[PDB]
């Protein structure tokens, strides 16, 4: 069965880790042990085909900026994640993507833009803005909720479809 | 035995499902899973037995669910026990041990987490007042020991190897560079620097994921300084490579760096190893096919073994580290991520019968990680500092005044210039080094 | 193929 190397990319300090943690938890499991393989590898069925998602999320290591190329080099698809209550994390997206393109030596890397509603804090990035940035890049936009898990599966499955259809 | 009523002493209410949960599937003592703060204070000062590991875990991680001023109030409230023959046993099997445990908590607090008192002078006042009011005889030795500690806080075996020199001579600061210093000594002096940077990071900079938040510069200064060093060396390695435009000289540069990696491996400096691996994985360096072509296969294998440590989420790095014994310098990034996801991927509070219980086992999980960090901070390297090589690397500034994006764009454009994209032919460039490029190797001189 | 420091098959 096919294995998909996915990499989560985005600003730190705005709860990006919730996206993968929620994907991997059993929806009513709230434990997470990040020290074991089952915390970043999940078997899933997408459009009828069974595959294995391997997800690299280096949340917390953002200050190791010279390590980004190393980490990005391991993925074939990328989730570019910002928080919809943090304009700065939205503005960082453009550079993260330039960097992924350069690491992969390709102008269409399978990728996906993800707006994460991580807080009770107020939205500062309008969905129209993010939809417009995603269109200018030629990639999907998915909004997700850290509270409710709404959108989490959609973000990842969409990324896998981008890889299959590449 | 009989206790006071929970209407005069709150730590006497009995355990229940609304009070304390224990871990169900794991030194004779039950592992507390969750409980109210009262119940947590109670078991932190339990009369039946002492619990050193709970006290350690607790004082390392409590600030997320309880403020320092509140903790001091609560342990004072636990100390002041009212009474209900029967009394004589009560005094000897409740008040006495419970109060000794309170004093033990204060001792450990002042000893290993004095930063709570440095950052709140009034907290230190309340502590001294409290200790001052303690008047017993079983207490006297504890009261004096705590007061000694407080007062103090208000203020190798074998010989190391000979220092190695290559083209640069001792004292010729001005000629120090990547190819002129001895590769063995570069690795050694970088290992001393990186070991001290690793050893200075305190748990106070890690618990609460505090290095990721807007006050990180205030709360995690040593961690950040350590990371910025690592980043600097990575960028310095990339710059040495792509600014060496002659192909033969660049092969000598890349080759020497790989010799530095080998010594890093020999010394278990995994931070050093990863500095090099990250540099070789970087966009400007990774694409230089004509350079790696000329790298001898033995060095390719060294670099291949090193890079493979990082694959499959550091699988081999984690095994290799578990199997070495100090001294070493671990790579800190893994710890940061595991602490962050532990705190962010587990609830702060569990609910039982509508009652809210602090989730302690999540705090235990984070203390386990900070504990593993401290176990590698104990042992130092048997290597001699070279004041001048040390300062050379303390002052490396490959970025100069440029911003991150401008500088990494410049590194990449240098890469494209010295080995353009495959259609365009490979140009030639004049040599830049006056001295000989041959390496002394990594075995020492005697 | 397989990274510049790998034995090329
Ligand atoms: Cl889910
Ligand atoms: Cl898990
Ligand atoms: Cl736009």
């Amino acid at each position: 069965m096919t294995e998909y190397k996915l990499v989560v990319v985005g600003a730190g300090g705005v709860g990006k880790s919730a996206l993968t943690i929620q994907l991997i938890q059993n929806h009513f499991v709230d434990e997470y042990d990040p020290t074991i393989e089952d915390s970043y590898r999940k078997q899933v069925v997408i459009d009828g085909e069974t595959c294995l998602l391997d997800i690299l999320d280096t949340a917390g290591q953002e200050e190791y900026s010279a390590m980004r190329d190393q980490y990005m080099r391991t993925g074939e698809g990328f989730l570019c994640v910002f928080a919809i209550n943090n304009t700065k994390s939205f503005e960082d997206i453009h550079q993260y993507r330039e960097q992924i393109k350069r690491v992969k030596d390709s102008d269409d890397v399978p990728m996906v833009l993800v707006g994460n509603k991580c807080d009770l804090a107020a939205r500062t990035v309008e969905s129209r803005q993010a939809q417009d940035l995603a269109r200018s890049y030629g990639i999907p936009y998915i909004e997700t909720s850290a509270k409710t898990r709404q959108g989490v599966e959609d973000a990842f499955y969409t990324l896998v479809r981008e890889i299959r259809q590449h | 035995m009989r206790l006071p009523s929970a209407d005069v002493y709150r730590f006497a209410e009995p355990d229940s499902e609304e009070n304390i949960i224990f871990e169900e599937n794991m030194a004779g003592i039950p592992i507390i899973k969750a409980g109210t703060v009262i119940k947590l204070i109670e078991r932190l000062t339990y009369h039946m037995y002492a619990d050193p590991n709970f006290v350690r875990t607790f004082l390392t991680t409590y600030r997320s669910f309880c403020k320092p001023q509140e903790l001091l109030s609560l342990i004072i409230e636990r100390f002041e026990i009212p009474e209900p023959a029967e009394l004589k046993r009560f005094r000897k099997e409740y008040i006495q041990p419970v109060q000794l445990r309170v004093l033990n908590v204060c001792r450990h607090w002042v000893e290993h987490h004095f930063y709570d008192f440095e950052r709140d002078a009034y907290l230190l006042q309340r502590m001294e007042e409290f200790i001052g009011t303690v008047r017993g005889k079983a207490m006297k030795k504890w009261v004096e020991s705590i007061t000694k500690i407080i007062q103090r806080k208000k203020i190798f075996q074998s010989s190391p190897p000979t220092v190695e020199w290559h083209i640069s001579r001792p004292g010729h600061i001005e000629t120090f560079d990547l190819l002129t210093l001895h590769p063995i000594e570069i690795a050694r002096q970088l290992t001393l620097l990186e070991s001290d940077l690793y050893r200075a990071v305190q748990p106070s900079e890690l618990v609460g994921s505090v290095w990721t938040k807007e006050d990180k510069e205030i709360n995690s200064p040593n961690l950040l300084k350590m990371i910025r060093h690592t980043t600097n060396l990575t960028l310095w390695f990339e710059k040495c490579i792509v600014e060496t435009e002659n192909l033969e000289e660049r092969v000598a540069v890349v080759s020497r760096i790989i010799e530095i990696l080998q010594v890093f491996q020999e010394l278990n400096n995994f931070n050093g190893v990863l500095e090099v691996v990250s540099a070789m994985n970087s966009s400007p360096v990774y694409r230089l096919d004509h350079t790696f072509e000329q790298i001898p296969s033995r060095q390719k294998k060294i670099l291949e073994e090193a890079h493979e440590l990082s694959e499959d989420h550091y699988k081999k790095y984690l095994a290799k580290l578990r199997s070495i014994n100090p001294p070493c310098v671990p790579f800190f990034g893994i710890y940061l991520t595991n602490i962050l996801k532990t705190e962010e991927g587990n609830p702060e509070v569990l609910k039982r019968h509508g009652k809210e219980l602090i989730n302690f086992s999540k705090r235990r999980k984070v203390a386990e990680i900070t504990g593993e960090i401290q176990q590698y901070q104990n042992q130092p390297y048997c290597l001699r500092v070279e004041s001048d090589i040390k300062r050379f690397f303390e002052n490396l500034n490959p970025m100069g005044n440029s911003m991150e994006k401008e500088f990494t764009d410049y590194l990449f454009n240098k890469s494209l210039e010295i080995e353009p994209r495959n259609p365009k032919p490979l140009p030639r460039f004049p040599k830049k080094y006056s001295y000989p490029l041959k390496s002394p190797g990594v075995r020492p001189s005697n | 193929k397989f990274h510049p420091w790998s034995v090329a098959n």
